[PDB]
RNA sequence: AAUAGUGGUGCUAGCAUUUGCUGGUUAUCCACUUCUUAGAGGGACUAUCGGUUUCAAGCCGAUGGAAGUUUGAGGCAAUAACA
């Protein structure tokens, strides 16, 4: 199965409606030059494993 | 005379004074042998002082412990409080710090709350 | 040639400050230590490189910090001044104190006691002076300084008892008073030290009196001259005093390391600075107490990080 | 008995005072009572 | 080994292997699986455990949360409605009844299989819980690893309520089969099929 | 020359540490025996009452309260030396009792 | 501290008995305050280190600590049309 094994790296601030997600960065453990961020909803914190699927279609940045 | 000293261990109003003296090892819960306490499923729960450090230490030693108050759920942490720091004190007026210390350690490694009570008194409602 | 000083051990005990350690004489095995951590804690000096082992024997009496400890030669009793007006009478094989003392409003800030065991004077930061009996029965109090006093000192009579007893302070008015013991009197006053005077002790022959205070002052005075010889200057703040028992060597506990000198020619033999990790620099442990051997071939040195160093005395290669 | 401030109901009967809680509240003070908690 | 005695006659089955570096009565801690990635860093507790049963201090801080044990989590979670909340001696002795029917249902370690079960029940994916601003849409969003073990193992605990009300058989027999259930990829038990199907929606929508 | 108990139940507390002192002051001067001042549990009145004259309005309460300290000695003297010194201990608010109970 | 309590000395019953573990109560008497109650005081200040910020007010971790969510909860505090 395609797994996307991520690790955080930056927080930087809630958004949303209710800000009921939060916007990170994130680094993929595979290839460590990928800085992209994701829209991750939970406690969040430094150096977290996170499972993904869509490696590049996520949404940049909320209203 | 007899070696001897006292301890005490409380939990939600429910105290437990414990009496030490030294013989072949009695283990005395208000007149019983600890190996019968009503919850049954936390009979184990009073086992934990004893078998940490292993079952040595008491060929020397008499423990009578006499509990008052609270329910029939925290008498049980309360007798394991006096309990667990009863034992010291014969490791801080007869027995050197050397061994005072390894089982000092042993304990608050595992448990912080077998030396220290706990500070969750309760709160008034509607005023 | 020289006293190099290397590392020889580290004492992990306690989770206050240091205060006051205390040697015997008598006894060279053992090592009695007071903390700020409202405990006693005498110690077994196993010689070794690794550690030195038991600290034998802890003595939960007070509720305080507690000031100095002091002793006898042999190691036979023990005392203590904690900070809420109580003085404790210690043997020092059970942990069983003796009597306790009602007369101060402060903390007594320093004790000593007489090689003949009959007096124990007392300073206490209510700007008095008190001596006690060994059952602990007032005599006398004292008055004449009008701040704080830090430490009080007896002098060695190394005579042979030819009637001379006599008790030096220091205060905290920028003021040094010496105090007859047989008469009850004003014996000298010392003028000189513009600030805060932290620690004084005398020679181990009782004739030269070092004196040093907040500024890093280290004014030297005898013992009947009684003048300033040296005045040196530290440049810095210490904290305790040091006095070899055997060579000619006082040394000085600063807050920048450990400075040590001899008392004639002027030598600087080494700074005992020890070693740490993991910290932004203006955060560096400091010791404030030491002592010597009882032959002074060992060293002590209690930091504020409850570690207590030793070092020996070999010569320098 | 009805005492003084338009009421007989309410009194307070125990501790052996029979005031009406109306005519308390102004008269607490000298008895002795106060209020901390 | 070497059954010492005291004057209280003390039994020898509490000291053969307790008094040893195994801890629990009957099991032990030496079983260390480790399935996902997420799991390596708060979930096992390594801590020894007798009872399943202390007074933990983690709720005034939202990741002292994390450091309680396993068991202890779902024992909490039992207190279901109004008849069970605060009777957490019955919720124990309902667990230590049910790690004896999984071991004797053809396996090797009774703890085993709730910890590989949650590997499966952590959802990778979700929806969002917004509407959208009239468009009561759902828009691309995943989940916190600490998230991810909270909602993972609650559906489990809630599906057995169901499965033994009103029927004949008792709620150790339903955490029995729902967690061998769980501990595969099946999707027979309502602990699965309901987190799969959101699963599903959610590679819809995005 | 037979054994008393003396009690006293008021409700100022520093008016009761100046009395419960100079008991033992002047008993002290003439050193007889005695047993020290035994200090009971205190009691607390209460009376929960709401806080409108009439009856509109939101609801919560008061609550009012009232403090009686009560400690009391046991002593022993001639009657000489105790029916003196017992009237020139008097303070307004203060309640003084003997009792020469010896059954 | 017979208007709380244990610790013995006893009178005293069991006692597997055999050293022993449970009792015995007015007054058998003495010695005690840890638990208990109430006076007098003490103790915490965000302490000490690591981050972060105009390096400021502060906020996050940390180990110690009975206690580190204003330490937990209350009492007390006047501008106004309910004639």
């Amino acid at each position: 199965t395609p797994v996307t094994l991520a690790k955080v790296i930056k927080v930087l601030g809630r958004t949303g409606s209710r800000g009921g997600v939060t916007q990170v960065r994130v680094e993929f453990l595979e290839d460590t030059s990928r800085t992209i961020v994701r829209n991750v909803k939970g406690p969040v914190r430094e150096n977290d494993i996170l499972v993904l699927m869509e490696s590049e279609r996520e949404a940049r940045r909320l209203r | 005379a007899v070696p001897s000293v006292q301890t005490f261990g409380k939990k939600k109003s429910a105290t437990a004074v414990a009496h030490v003296k030294a013989g072949k090892g009695l283990i005395k819960v208000n007149g019983s042998p600890i190996t019968l306490v009503e919850p049954e499923i936390l009979r184990f729960k009073v086992y934990e002082p004893l078998l940490l450090v292993g079952l040595d230490k008491f060929s020397n030693i008499d423990i009578r412990v006499r509990v008052t108050g609270g329910g029939h759920v925290s008498q049980v942490y309360a007798i394991r409080q006096a309990i667990a720091k009863g034992l010291v004190a014969y490791h801080q007026k007869y027995v050197d710090e050397q061994s005072k210390n390894e089982l000092k350690k042993a304990f608050t490694s595992y448990d912080r709350t077998l030396l220290i009570a706990d500070s969750r008194r309760p709160e008034p409602k509607k005023f | 040639s020289n006293e190099v000083l290397v590392l020889r051990g580290t004492l992990e005990g306690h989770n206050g400050w240091v205060t006051s350690l205390a040697t015997s004489a008598g006894q060279p095995n053992l090592l009695l230590s007071a903390s700020r951590d409202k405990t006693l804690i005498s110690w077994k000096l196993t010689g070794d490189d690794q550690k030195f082992g038991v600290p034998v024997r802890s003595f939960k009496g007070h509720s305080h910090i507690v000031q100095d400890c002091t002793l006898t030669a042999d190691g036979a009793y023990a005392l203590s001044a904690s900070w809420d007006k109580t003085l404790r009478l210690w043997d020092v094989a059970t942990g069983e104190t003796y009597q306790r003392f009602v007369g101060h409003k402060s903390d007594v800030m320093s004790v000593d006691i007489d090689k003949k065991a009959s007096m124990i004077i007392s300073g206490s930061r209510d700007k008095t002076i008190k001596v006690w009996t060994i059952k602990g029965q007032c005599l006398a109090t004292l008055l004449g300084h009008n701040d704080w006093v830090s430490q009080v000192r007896v002098v060695p009579n190394e005579k042979a008892d030819d009637d001379s007893v006599t008790i030096i302070s220091a205060g905290n008015d920028k003021m040094v008073k010496a105090w007859n013991l047989n008469q009850f009197q004003i014996e000298a006053d010392f003028i000189g030290h513009n600030s805060n005077i932290n620690t004084l002790t005398a020679s181990p022959d009782g004739t030269l009196i070092a004196s040093a205070g907040k500024d890093g002052e280290i004014m030297l005075w005898n013992l009947a001259a009684k003048k300033a010889m040296y005045t040196l200057s530290a440049q810095d703040e210490v904290f305790s005093l040091a006095f070899s028992p055997n060579r000619y060597w006082l040394a000085a506990a600063t807050a920048t390391g450990i400075k040590v000198f001899s008392l004639d020619p002027q030598y600087l033999v080494d700074d005992l600075r020890p070693e740490f990790a993991g910290y932004s620099k203006a955060a560096e442990p400091h010791a404030v107490s030491l002592a010597w051997s009882a032959d002074g071939q060992t060293l002590f040195a209690g930091y504020t990080d409850n570690v207590i160093r030793v070092w020996q005395v070999m010569t320098a290669n | 008995q009805c005492r003084v401030c338009s009421s007989h109901t309410g009194l307070i009967r125990k501790y052996g005072l029979n005031i009406c809680r109306q005519c308390f509240r102004e008269k607490a003070n000298d008895i002795g009572f106060n209020k901390f908690r | 080994f070497t059954p010492v005695v005291l004057a209280t006659p003390i039994p020898e089955e509490v000291q053969q292997a307790q008094t040893e570096i195994k801890l629990f009565n009957k099991w032990s801690f030496e079983e260390v699986e480790v399935k996902d990635a997420s799991l390596v860093d708060y979930v096992q507790v390594r801590q020894p455990i007798f009872v399943a049963h202390t007074a933990g201090r983690y709720a005034n801080k939202r990741f002292r949360k994390a450091q309680c044990p396993i068991i202890e989590r779902l024992t909490n979670s039992l207190m279901m409605n109004g008849r069970n909340n605060g009777k957490k001696l019955k919720a124990v002795r309902i667990i230590k009844h049910t790690l004896d029917i999984i071991n004797v249902l053809t396996d090797q370690n009774p703890i085993q299989v709730v910890v590989d079960a949650i590997t499966n029940t952590g959802p990778r994916e979700d929806t969002t819980r917004v509407g959208g601003g009239g468009a009561a849409r759902r828009q691309a969003v995943d989940v916190s690893p600490l998230r991810r073990v909270n909602q993972a193992i609650a559906l489990l605990t809630i599906g057995a309520r169901e499965a033994a009300f009103r029927n004949i058989k008792t709620i150790a027999e339903t955490l029995a089969e729902e967690l061998i259930n769980a501990a595969k990829g099946s999707s027979t038990s309502y602990a699965i099929k309901k987190k799969d199907e959101l699963e599903r929606v959610a590679k819809s929508n995005r | 020359i037979i054994k008393i108990r003396i009690t006293l139940t008021s409700t100022k507390v520093k008016q009761l540490e100046n009395v419960s002192s100079n008991i033992v002051k002047n008993a002290e001067q003439h050193n007889l025996v005695k047993k020290g001042p035994v200090r009971l549990p205190t009691k607390v009145l209460k009376i929960s009452t709401r806080k409108t004259p009439n009856g509109e309005g939101s609801k919560t309460w008061e609550t009012y309260e009232m403090r009686i300290h009560k400690r009391y000695i046991d002593l022993e003297a001639p009657v000489q030396i105790v029916k003196r010194i017992t009237q020139i201990t008097i303070e307004p608010g203060v309640d003084v009792e003997v009792v020469v109970a010896s059954n």
